[PDB]
RNA sequence: UAAUCUUAU
RNA sequence: AUCAGGAAAAUUAAUGUAUACCGUAAUGUAGACCGACUCAGGUAUGUAAGUAGAGAAUAUGAAGGUGAAUUAGAUAAU
RNA sequence: AAUUUAAUAUAACUAUUAAUAGAAGGUUACUAAUAAAUUAAUAAUUAAUUUUAAAACCUAAAGGUAAACCUUUAUAUUAAUAAUGUUAUGAAUAAUUAUUAAUAAUAAUAAACUAAGUGAACUGAAACAUCU
């Protein structure tokens, strides 16, 4: 239910002005939990305005359609979010892909050697960032973990 | 009703059937429609389909809010204020000065301090029959420019008067929506960012997660041949 | 009386509009023998077994993941006083696929560290490049 | 259908008024579907007979 | 479209 | 003479199938043995698809009486199983023939030079049986002509260790995995 | 040691205590799952502590 | 009778 | 007794078992099926109160079910 | 400013001529969504070209079946690691979860036109049998 009542009444409705459903981009930036949250939200909020659509429907045959039109609406956000999910794994696969090519990963390390790293006018932060991100090492054991510990050992000697 | 037809989609192609009627048959379709509906409800005006629709704010001329001189009617030679468009119909419902009926109505839907069953309603109206006024009418307006509005929060374009397009005839600036529900999230934390693209090594989203975002055994995504396969194949 | 209202004999059934119809349409759960076993998708779960009862494989049973901490501050829909988002990847033909774009990003998080977007930022904004 | 047996238990709330609540009331689509049903089946001099 | 002009009525007697 | 009920026939043309491109829906399990026969599979006497019939197919005609009365009659060819010797395969080949067929097998002098003779006659009266037999025949002559040197333990001996080198760098591998990987090197 | 329906009692019971799960959860995770459920009103036949 | 053909293992 | 009577799918020990899906209304010697009809036709099985009897014959009928889309009168000839 | 006449629509088929090219249905639901780029020409744009997401079940040919259902188990092995608890003597044996590598799969496909195989009879001959 909402607020323990049988039916929201017009009044009790979000109205349809102050109510946007989620743009994609927005959802985009957004965390992978949060997300999943934010889709459980919806779902309760559908069986909230689905029981009552079906009280309307059912019993009072009414064509009012504003919980249908909620729940709609609701359902588009759904199916963004999980355009998203996808569209997030596709893009990572296609980086992966990218970095296995080896000569672009080579060239990719070189970029990042020249600007930020080896430089004056912080060091130690990029490095941690650039070890997670690049290699499996926070603060377990793989061909990459050991990649990036002889990169790191490189670095140190050049610096 | 008493149906559960909502609670599915059953029936598909005699639904299909009956949603695309021919337009040729559509006076037949339609006659029986207006003999159902009471006065108080039924419209004159064509209902058009959602491919004819004015969805953009190029299409319809005029925005609920702005000023306008009714022509082509009983009603002729009235400046009304355009209170909000119909969709289905492509047309547009006037204030008290616009084109109105005199109709019965229930009193299921009797409004506070009536005495009689008789009420004057709105009539709908095209954009073709009423023309802008800022007094000075406008005969007709072209879009030339755009911009990125601060109320509306579009990127709407500049209503310019035909022939002279530096006279700008500008939107109505919209009511402001004081939104208090518990079902819309406040600008803060919709926006908020919680994701950035950061590891290679860890995907993103887990393993098991991938099945609801996508169909593993998808028909549609063929695979790709290998010299092997090829070799095989070939004699 | 069938029906009181209903006194001489009209051609009305004594069930229903008409008794004809389309035979063929498939059939449901409740139709057809004892034999006859349509079923709903609802149960490739376990397996039968050899003297007719059943045996669940629990790794083959749906459960639903709840997030354990559940931002309720996330509501299925947004303000309308927040405009829709509009992203631009210009110079990028992958768009939000592009691994490019992608290696940008990352190159950006470890210069910085999880820095907001001009729209994460500003509610008023409504363009951005991620 | 499914019913659920659970260890504490639940009654609805009580259904609203017509006055009350907007959509909850059931007066206003039954009278239409009179009205459609009066005016469709409607066939000769019944088109005189006052409406219900 | 009545219904709608019914119901912007309703909400400008409330307020 | 004409081959007419053979060239007449046509066969799908199969589109070349580069590495890179997108497989077919239905791809076959096991490979394709043979080469393909230019003329199919013959779709009318298709007793002559299992022998070497040497493009006899069965006629129709009419029976003619006295008074001419025409009654709808087929002629079958002198059709005989027969177990020839190839010298080539060393083994004697069991096959329906036509004593035409047998006849030119004679004269030419056995079976395996019956079956490898150049011209496109022959090969359109070679059936599909007869094609493989051929196939079988001539890839058995460039065997005996050409064995592999006039490398299998190199691999051998190379298998072990690229299992060995995989292992320490994290993964398991299989010989038919090694075998495929090292077929064009 | 104790029959199967007394065993799947007390696993149930112990569950309860817990405050995890009532029963052998599965393996087939679905995270997004798009499935909506319509809450009835109570029939006559069903009690306070059942719900449709 | 290593022409043909029938049967069984 | 001659008429000579289906087919096919193991046992101990240890470790398990959170128990899936579908059928379930009512009608079924019938107005709810097959007969163009709410058609004296056709339609498979089991209980079928007692008293009587050789009996599931026959009479009655405890209980249950039913008394019907035609009524009221008159009852010539037929 | 309006009316009329003729022509033109996303919104008829048929015949001819000219030009161009060789193409999804159903079922009911946990409904089967899309995102982008570059290039002119007047930021939004329309147009062209290119990339990209999802897309249930059935439609002989994964294996069945009484089409829209059932069963196979790719939210699988097999291995290698890491974390957890138990057994027996730091090493060994099984189970659960999470990464990494390896292993296969999805026929709804036109109809007319063409070529090949087999090949009638009514009918005509004022009969009928060669012939047609
Ligand atoms: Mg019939
Ligand atoms: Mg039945
Ligand atoms: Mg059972
Ligand atoms: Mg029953
Ligand atoms: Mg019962
Ligand atoms: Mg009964
Ligand atoms: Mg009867
Ligand atoms: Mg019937
Ligand atoms: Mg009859
Ligand atoms: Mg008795
Ligand atoms: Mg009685
Ligand atoms: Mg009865
Ligand atoms: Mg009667
Ligand atoms: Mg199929
Ligand atoms: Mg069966
Ligand atoms: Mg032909
Ligand atoms: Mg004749
Ligand atoms: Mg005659």
């Amino acid at each position: 239910f909402s607020n323990k009542k049988f039916i929201r009444s017009a009044d009790d409705l979000p109205p349809s002005s102050h109510i946007r459903p989620w743009s994609i981009p927005e959802l985009r930036h957004k965390s992978f939990n949060d997300l999943h949250s934010l889709w459980y939200n919806c779902l309760r909020e559908q069986n909230v305005l689905a029981r009552e659509n079906h009280l309307l429907k059912n019993i009072v045959g009414s064509t009012h359609d504003e919980f249908s039109e909620l729940s709609n609406s609701i359902r588009t956000t759904m199916w963004q979010i999980r355009h998203v999910l996808n569209e997030r794994e596709l893009a990572y696969s296609a980086s992966r892909e990218f970095l296995q090519d080896e000569s672009e990963r080579k060239k990719f390390l070189d970029t990042l050697a020249n600007d930020y790293f080896l430089n004056k006018d912080e060091v130690a932060s990029m490095l941690t960032r650039f070890q997670l991100a690049i290699f499996g090492i926070s603060e377990t054991v793989d061909i990459n973990f050991i990649d990036g510990i002889k990169f790191l050992a490189n670095l140190k000697l050049q610096r | 009703s008493g149906s559960y037809q909502h609670l599915s989609n059953v029936g598909s192609r005699v639904m299909k059937r009956l949603g695309n009627r021919p337009k040729n048959f559509l006076p037949h379709s339609e006659k029986f429609i207006k003999k159902s509906t009471p006065e108080f409800m039924k419209s004159d005006l064509k209902e058009v389909d959602e491919k004819t629709s004015f969805k953009s704010e190029k299409e319809w001329k005029f925005i609920p809010g702005d000023r306008v001189v009714v022509m082509s009617g009983a009603s002729k030679g009235n400046i009304a204020v355009i209170k909000s468009f119909d969709k289905r119909t492509n047309s547009f419902i006037l204030d008290e000065n616009g084109p109105t009926k005199t109709v019965p109505v229930p009193k299921q839907f009797w409004l506070e301090g009536q005495t009689s069953h008789m009420i004057t309603i709105p009539v709908s109206i095209l954009g073709k029959d009423l023309r802008l006024v800022a007094t000075v009418a406008v005969r007709d307006v072209s879009f030339n420019g755009s911009y990125y509005d601060a109320d509306y929060k579009k990127v709407m374009p500049y209503r310019c008067v035909k022939g002279q397009p530096d006279l700008i005839i500008p939107w109505p600036k919209p009511d402001p929506i004081d939104v208090q529900t518990n079902l819309a999230t406040d600008p803060v934390i919709a926006r908020e960012q919680t994701f950035w693209v950061d590891s290679v090594v860890r995907n993103p989203i887990p393993k098991k997660a991938i099945p609801s975002i996508r169909n593993p055994h998808s028909k549609y995504k063929r695979g790709t041949l290998t010299a092997k396969d090829i070799a095989k194949l070939v004699a | 009386l069938t029906r009181p209202w209903k006194k001489y004999r009209d051609g009305e059934l004594f069930y229903g509009l008409s008794k004809v119809g389309n035979k063929r349409v498939p059939l449901t759960t409740k139709q057809g023998n004892k034999t006859m076993y349509k079923g709903t998708r609802a149960s490739g779960i376990g397996r039968h077994t050899k003297f007719g009862g059943y045996v669940i494989n629990w790794k083959k049973v749906r459960t639903y993941v709840t997030p354990d901490m559940v931002n309720f501050e996330l509501k299925p829909y947004v303000n309308a006083n927040v405009p829709p988002l509009k992203h631009e990847f210009k110079g990028f033909s992958g768009g939000p696929l592009d691994p490019r774009l992608q290696l940008l990003k990352i190159k950006e998080y470890i210069v910085n560290g999880r820095v907001q977007s001009e729209g994460a930022t500003d509610t008023s904004c409504y363009k951005e490049r991620g | 259908k499914m019913t659920i047996e659970m260890e504490e238990p639940f009654i609805w709330p009580e259904e609203p008024r017509p006055d009350e609540n907007s959509f909850w009331d059931s007066t206003t689509p039954d009278n239409m579907e009179k009205y459609r049903e009066e005016r469709l089946n409607c066939l000769g001099s019944d088109a005189n007979k006052p409406g219900t | 479209d009545f219904m709608s002009w019914f119901k912007r009525k309703k909400q400008e007697e409330h307020q | 003479r004409q081959w007419r009920l053979i060239e007449t026939r046509k066969i799908a043309k199969q589109p070349n199938y580069q590495v890179g491109d997108a497989k077919p829906l239905h791809m076959p399990k096991e490979r394709k043995k043979f080469p393909d026969y230019k003329y199919g599979e013959s779709n009318i006497f298709k007793q002559s698809n299992k022998g070497l019939y040497g493009g006899s197919f069965v006629q129709f005609g009419n029976n003619i009486s006295e008074s001419k009365a025409k009654t709808r009659k087929k002629w079958l060819p002198n059709v005989v199983k027969k177990g020839l010797w190839s010298e080539t395969l060393n083994r004697k080949i069991s096959i329906k023939m036509t004593a035409k067929v047998l006849k030119t097998i004679s004269k030419e002098g056995g079976i395996d030079n019956y079956l490898t003779k150049e011209k496109s006659a022959r090969i359109k009266e070679l059936g599909p049986t007869g094609w493989k037999l051929r196939y079988r025949v001539l890839k058995r002559k460039d065997e005996i002509e050409n064995p592999p040197h006039k490398r299998r333990r190199l691999m051998s001996f190379l298998y072990p260790l690229e299992k060995l080198e995989y292992r320490s760098v994290g993964k398991d591998l299989n010989y038919k995995k090694f075998v495929e990987l090292f077929a064009d090197v | 040691d104790i029959n199967v329906s007394e065993k799947i009692y007390k696993w149930t019971k112990a569950g309860i205590e817990q405050g995890k799960e009532h029963f052998k959860v599965g393996g087939n995770k679905v995270y997004f799952p798009k499935a909506r459920i319509i809450l009835l009103r109570p029939n006559a036949k069903h009690t306070p502590y059942q719900a449709k």
